[PDB]
RNA sequence: UAAAUCGAGAG
């Protein structure tokens, strides 16, 4: 089920002397707390500056297996699916929490407020974008 | 000596072979050239051995 | 000392273009490079195995135990 | 050993098929690794392997007695402009093939002719 | 569901020139697994003929024994290899070579100064009779049944004028070899192609239009036959992109440098085989996939 | 000289001593200079290095202060100086070509490279001293690739098939 | 003795490559001056490689 | 110059005590020169098959033995694995060289004959055995400046060449190159000096040096730049690439894996189309080699590179394992190689040694196997500089136009400005030229 | 013995296994390798070799159930044959034309 | 079958 959903305005993308993967700094259009940076390979999802990103993170998509025909999932509704673990959590401040989540070594910083982010947990997500 | 490199060829030696050695019971052999001391010139030397030669000596 | 049969890079046959390359070079007045095109040699590995052959073989030869001089 | 004190025994004689091809047919007969140069700073060894492919392909032989280039001159660019007139790329690099896997390496591999 | 119908239907060969010595051809849609193995199996497996054993019976010149029968081994044998079949090790010395199996070749030349030499020359041709020892002067002894089967098509080197060898009066070379069947992964003298290899497409990617002068400074940078100009307006297009190497001068310059990418079509293999001679390139192709081929039906009908 | 070598004017001519050519800069020609008479006089070491009044002789190429063997390596001035003396050591270990005359000599023990090649990339002194007549080494396609694994501290990988077709044989 | 590091460079010389400064870098190569005092350098390494191991047994013997 | 006396054969060097009884020359020892090997378990040693051919063991026979034993004597002195000599128990040595074949199968079918001896009926014969892949050798290399430069390692046996062939892990402690150099194998001949060399002086014991704690063991030159392409975020494995990544090193019948099936992880990204990454693939690996019951390692620790090198806002100069899981970081020389507070030196501490030695042999089969693919150059290219960067090494160089006159002003203590060849500075440097400490104020300030 | 089950290996359900070829390289290994990886009911196969200078070859496959580890080796050396019979069609299709 | 001394090398 879900646990995390918004809408994010890319402000800039630098590619720091990688080929493939590209930094994302992105901030909520809805709640002025909510920011996210976010390592994502831009070889298969490309993005650019000023663009609007549908994210959305999840606890399940509702071992692994390639697909076969006729499966269902969460990933359906949304173009690019990671799958990570969350390490870290801080408080920028009061009503501030911060959540690192690493998807096999790209690296998310998703800062908001406690409420917002209160649904996430120091376990395994996937990360859905789309648009 | 004068052998032309022809002529060497000719007594087995070499097309451009060259002297400086001696045989010696079938092994070739040379004398190393050697540094010594520069030939009629007095050259000051402050030894420290020239005290060791004995007493009151610099 | 003499020309190898193939070049060592890949295998190709060129112990049959040694006396070729000479005579090449010496009647035509030809540079290397045009000469070695000639033989089809494209590739430098067969290039420098012609180009580069010294022929010692023959400072050998004058040595020889079995005819009078 | 090379001419520039690069001394090394042989390790294994790599089957041919086993060794990297380039994008011209040929497979080298020596393996150097790129770990015994920044240690030596044996630079002379990597523009004796520039101007011997040059050569190669020019058909002509290049002297290399010292300081017969500059600072201004580089051996770097007179080797990289003929390597450029014939063909192959200025830095002296060769796309290569790995014969085992058969997937072309991930960059250009610095492959020449020295003695 | 990837099937043998799916490649069936994509696989596509795409032949560019054939010839005696050498096949330039495409494989397309193909994994490079399966070519590379081609292209392993053309250069160490598929077999041919090559002198593997010599008899030495005086050998008088200035080159060793084991030299000379090195370069004997050497020079490719015109000769199919289907016409004879695989000598057994295990075999006794005596028995083991029977004329099914090994072909004779014979080299006796005794070089004798020519006492009719110009006066004043230099050329040892007019100087010594038989002074140079060629691969054409290996006389074949056809033994037994193989006198019959060899007589529409004896043996002789592929290249003739090979140099095995240099001679001097009272010199001489009198010997014999043995030629068997081998592949080229036991010697490398057995392999049939002087080279196999394959390259992928380059693929030249104009990103943004570089119309103008620059453009033929951008023509410039690949081989002719690559980049052309526009005849209708001045712009530039890859005429053909199997006629540049991979050089990437462009990337040398900033004025293109981010105008263009260069990659290759990763499943488009040019396949150059150049052979030695006792076989066609086409044939070798065809011996490679028969290879990989009946080397899977061997290891599929053995019990586990 | 305040504290200096003792002066006054020497004139040598005798036997044994060590000379080697520079170029007197007035009249352009060749002089013979010794270790004595070299270390108070100024020799540019090339003529776009003369200054005014403080040079009076040069030198007819930087390339002669080297010997037969270290003027043998190539781009001498772009390696590291130990790797220049140890090719210094090496060039004398290889297994080349002693001599042609093999058959007439019964020395105790020999080494031959059975197929030499002359270099691509070589010094015009290489010619000066015949050394073509002695071929030392091969030229060979060399790959600087971190590729095989069984080549890191100093070791080498050669070509199984360029082996078996001669490549750096010998007896 | 004459106060000239080499041949070339006039006696006192206040200049930092007659010192002994090498401006040159290994991709460029070095001039003859450079190089003579990068031979210097190098064979005084040799030398103190060959001295230091030698200097050094006789301390873990006497210790062992 | 006079005969030496009793006294002068015992007291120095090359006497009796320093020469023929601390230390003497010794049976059932090879010397050779090395070369590396790959797929040698860093525990071994690659021995050439004349080796194997000519230092034997003396096995005693016994009734668990005679399986291996008779097929030894039967396979002769010229065939590993193989017998040289049979030991009676009254001492008799028949000699296994100048024998055919069915004298060796009736020799070896005696061999578990009761003796008819009563003096020796507590004894067995022996078989002088060839070396084997389950025996044990005291390798040392010159100088022995420290213990863990003779260690003691597992013998394979190679069938090609007469070289040692040797891990790139062992080259630590010997100090060992490829360069020519020789080394000497010793083979213990009783079990007593067998167990010691397997648990004493074994080589998986000598992880750290006891000179300071530090570790000397580790993968040198290639690995090194391979895990630093590896470990990148730029690295991407379709399923293919990274499941024959995984079965490269961790051979599930040689021992290298504890589950008996390799497990895998899911993928990093699903769609568009699955792609693992690096890290990921160390991260499979750790889970494969480290044993199951028993929880992850959780390190935070740093490599020698710093973030500024990745970009801005890269974080992977920090490395991060998590419940045995790489989340962070580049593996580099401070991880895996002879350094402190890495991963392989924590795993050497939780996991014990031998987990220890097994994950550095399953890094370096992984490395070596991704280096194959995906090869590691060095060109002319990387030593350039731009046009700008050498323009300002000009412009800098040109400002050291005048540090000499300077420096010798400021020694002289003449002002400043004074032109090189000022008399009073000529005089005053031939001053400080003359002495030796002076001078060497000047070349200090200089 | 041409190629061999290794008991240490295989499960006693047959859905994983290895095995060991004689006198092979990455010329079979490879092609065999993606060939069976082409298999819906394959999990995970692998080719290794022990050492370069023996001629030995593994093959790791463990499968989904529903099929044994030999029968994915079955299938993975039947398409790897047709691959080889239509490449040597098509091949000899073009050589009739040109 | 041995021993010194000298010389040349390798790490
Ligand atoms: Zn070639």
């Amino acid at each position: 089920n879900t646990l995390f959903d918004d809408i994010f305005q890319v402000s800039e993308v630098d590619p720091g002397r990688y080929n493939k993967v590209c930094r994302i700094e992105a901030a909520s259009t809805t709640q002025d707390q909510c920011k996210l940076t976010l390592d994502i390979n831009v070889e298969l999802f490309p993005v650019a500056a000023q663009d609007s990103l549908t994210v959305t993170i999840a606890s399940s998509l509702n071992s692994w297996r390639p697909p076969q025909a006729g499966d269902r999932s969460l990933a359906d509704d949304y173009d690019y699916v990671m799958y990570g673990t969350a390490y870290k959590f801080e408080e920028v401040s009061k009503d501030l929490i911060a959540v690192y989540y690493s998807f096999g070594g790209l690296l998310m910083r998703l800062e908001g407020n406690y409420r917002n982010l209160n649904n996430l947990k120091q376990e395994n997500a996937y990360l859905l974008i789309r648009r | 000596n004068k052998m032309s490199p022809y002529e060497l060829v000719q007594h087995k030696e070499e097309s451009d072979e060259i002297g400086g050695y001696f045989i010696v019971n079938g092994i070739e052999k040379l004398i190393r050239m050697l540094i010594v001391q520069r030939r009629n010139h007095p050259m000051a030397i402050i030894r420290p051995s020239f005290a060791n030669r004995g007493a009151s000596y610099s | 000392m003499i020309v190898p049969v193939r070049c060592f890079s890949c295998g190709k046959v060129v112990g049959d273009k040694w006396e070729s390359y000479l005579n090449l070079l010496q009647e035509d007045e030809l540079d290397e490079g045009t000469a070695l095109s000639r033989l089809g040699l494209k590739r430098y590995c067969c290039r420098r195995m012609i180009l580069t052959h010294v022929d010692l073989i023959e400072k050998f030869l004058r040595y020889n135990p079995l005819e009078k001089r | 050993s090379s001419r520039h004190g690069q001394k090394g025994v042989c390790s294994r004689k790599w089957p041919t098929i086993d060794m990297p091809f380039s994008e011209t047919g040929i497979q080298p007969d020596i393996i150097i690794n790129p770990h015994a140069f920044p240690s030596r700073m044996t630079i002379g060894m990597f523009v004796e392997s520039l101007a011997g492919k040059a050569g190669a392909l020019h058909g002509i032989a290049q002297d290399s007695t010292p300081w017969i280039f500059n600072e201004d001159d580089t051996p770097a660019d007179y080797f990289g402009e003929q390597l450029a007139k014939a063909g192959y790329n200025y830095h002296g690099n060769e796309p290569m093939y790995s014969g085992a896997t058969g997937e072309e390496l991930r960059a250009d591999i610095y492959v020449g002719v020295v003695y | 569901e990837w099937n043998v119908e799916k490649f069936k239907k994509d696989f596509e060969v795409n032949i560019s020139s054939l010839d005696a010595r050498e096949a330039n051809f495409d494989l397309i849609n193909i994994d490079t697994s399966i070519a590379n193995a081609f292209r392993r199996i053309m250069i160490s497996e598929v077999p041919s003929v090559a002198a593997e054993y010599v008899y030495f019976f005086n050998n008088t010149s200035v080159i060793q024994d084991e030299v000379l029968a090195h370069r004997i081994g050497l020079v490719p044998l015109k000769v199919d290899p289907d016409m004879l079949t695989w000598v057994d090790s295990n075999l006794p010395d005596d028995e083991k070579f029977t004329d099914e199996n090994t072909i004779v070749l014979s080299l006796n030349v005794k070089c004798t100064r020519n006492p009719d030499a110009p006066k004043g020359s230099t050329d040892p041709k007019e100087l010594y009779n038989n002074a140079h020892v060629y691969a054409r002067d290996l006389k074949f002894e056809p033994q037994g049944r193989q006198s019959t089967t060899f007589a529409d098509c004896p043996v002789v080197p592929a290249d003739p004028d090979i140099l095995l060898a240099k001679l001097r009066p009272g010199q001489e070379i009198s010997l014999k070899a043995h030629c068997i069947l081998g592949i080229g992964g036991d010697h490398a003298k057995f392999s049939p192609v002087s080279t196999a290899s394959y390259r992928l497409l380059p693929q030249i990617n104009i990103l943004q239009p570089i119309k103008g002068e620059s453009a033929r400074r951008f023509q410039k940078c690949f081989p002719p036959g690559v980049i052309g100009i526009d005849e209708g307006s001045d712009e530039a297009y890859v005429k053909d992109a199997r006629k540049d190497t991979v050089s990437r001068e462009v990337l040398r310059y900033e004025e293109f440098a981010d105008k263009v990418k260069l990659g290759r079509v990763r499943n488009h293999f040019i396949f150059n085989v150049e052979s030695a001679g006792a076989m066609t390139p086409e044939e070798i192709f065809f011996k490679s996939v028969r290879i990989l081929k009946n080397k899977a039906e061997y290891l599929k009908n053995c019990p586990i | 000289s305040t504290r200096g070598q003792y002066p006054g004017l020497y004139l040598f001519g005798g036997h044994s001593r060590m000379l080697r050519p520079v170029r007197y800069l007035p009249l352009d020609k060749e002089d013979i200079v010794g270790p004595f008479e070299q270390v108070y006089m100024n020799i540019a070491v090339t003529p776009q290095e003369i200054q005014n009044n403080v040079h009076t002789h040069v030198e007819f190429t930087p390339t002669n202060i080297l010997s037969i063997l270290a003027n043998l390596t190539p781009f001498s001035d772009f390696n590291q100086s130990p790797r220049n003396m140890y090719q210094c050591q090496m060039g004398k270990q290889t297994m080349g070509t002693p001599g042609v005359a093999l058959c007439h000599r019964s020395d105790n023990k020999l080494y031959r490279l059975q197929t030499g090649q002359t270099p691509i990339v070589k010094a015009n002194l290489y010619d000066d001293y015949g050394m073509d007549n002695f071929p030392n080494g091969f030229n060979a396609v060399v790959a600087v690739i971190s590729y095989t694994g069984y080549d890191m501290d100093d070791a080498m990988i050669i070509n199984k098939s360029a082996d078996e077709r001669g490549f750096g044989y010998g007896t | 003795v004459s106060g000239k590091t080499l041949p070339s460079f006039k006696p006192y010389e206040t200049d930092a490559m007659a010192g002994g400064y090498v401006k040159g870098r290994f991709y460029s190569g070095i001039k003859p001056q450079e190089y003579y005092f990068h031979c210097m350098a190098g064979r005084e390494g040799l030398i103190d490689t060959a001295v230091k191991t030698s200097r050094s047994g006789y301390l873990q013997r006497c210790l062992t | 110059v006079p005969i030496p006396g009793v006294k002068q054969a015992l007291e120095k060097k090359e006497g009796l005590f320093r020469k023929h009884m601390m230390g003497k020359r010794v049976n059932y020892a090879a010397r050779s020169v090395i070369s590396p090997d790959p797929n040698i378990e860093t525990n071994e040693i690659g021995v050439p098959p004349v080796f194997a051919v000519k230092l034997t063991y003396p096995e005693p026979v016994t009734a668990y033995n005679i399986a291996e034993l008779r097929q030894a004597v039967i396979n002769g002195p010229d065939k590993w694995p193989g017998a040289t000599q049979i030991q009676n128990e009254d001492g008799s040595l028949v000699s296994l060289i100048g024998m055919s074949v069915e004298q060796r199968k009736a020799l070896a079918n005696q061999l578990l004959t009761p003796s008819s001896n009563v003096s020796t009926h507590t004894l067995n014969k022996k078989v002088y055995r060839h070396i084997k892949n389950r025996d044990v050798v005291l390798m040392n290399r010159q100088p022995t400046l420290h213990k863990a430069s003779m260690m003691g390692h597992k013998v394979r046996v190679l069938p090609n060449e007469k070289t040692l062939r040797l891990h790139y892990a062992n080259t630590g402690a010997y100090n060992a190159d490829f360069d020519g150099d020789e080394m000497n194998m010793h083979f213990p001949q009783n079990e007593n000096a067998r167990a010691e060399a397997l648990n004493l002086a074994n080589t998986d014991s000598q992880y750290l040096t006891p000179t300071s704690g530090s570790p000397v063991r580790g993968l040198i030159q290639d690995h090194i730049s391979a895990g630093v392409w590896l470990t990148s975020k730029d690295s991407f494995f379709t399923r293919e690439q990274y499941q024959q990544y995984i079965y490269g090193c961790i051979r599930p019948e040689d021992g290298h894996t504890t589950r008996s099936k390799i497990v895998t992880l899911p993928p990093t990204i699903f769609k568009p189309y699955p792609l693992w990454t690096g890290k990921q693939i160390i991260t499979t690996v750790l889970l494969n080699v480290t044993p199951p019951d028993m929880p992850g390692i959780n390190l935070i620790s740093k490599n020698k590179i710093k973030n500024e090198y990745w970009g801005k806002g890269s974080l992977e100069n920090e490395v991060l394992f998590k419940d045995g899981a790489l989340l962070c970081g580049i593996l580099d020389k401070s991880q895996y190689g002879a350094s402190k507070y890495g991963i392989v030196h924590s795993l050497h501490e939780v996991y014990g040694p031998e987990v220890a030695a097994k994950v550095l042999s399953v890094l370096g089969r992984l490395f070596t196997n991704y280096i194959t693919a995906t090869a590691f150059t060095c060109g002319m290219d990387d030593l350039r500089l731009t046009a700008e960067g050498n323009k300002w090494r000009t412009d800098i160089l040109k400002t050291s136009v005048d540090t000499g006159r300077e420096a010798a002003a400021e020694v002289t203590n003449l002002d400043k400005d004074t032109p090189a060849d000022d008399p009073e500075l000529l005089k005053r440097l031939q001053e400080i030229l003359r002495d030796n400490n002076k001078s060497g104020i000047l070349d200090a300030v200089t | 013995e041409k190629i061999k089950l290794l008991t240490q290996a295989t499960s006693e359900d047959g859905t994983s296994a290895s095995f060991q070829i004689v006198e092979e390289d990455h010329t079979l290994g490879n092609a065999l390798r993606y060939v069976i990886m082409k298999n819906p009911d394959v999990e995970f196969c692998g080719y290794s070799i022990p050492h370069p200078s023996e001629n030995l070859l593994n093959i790791r496959i463990q499968t989904y159930g529903e099929t044994t580890a030999v029968d994915a080796l079955q299938k993975g050396l039947k398409d790897l044959m047709d691959l080889c019979d239509v490449v040597e069609s098509k091949f000899t299709e073009k050589i009739k034309s040109m």
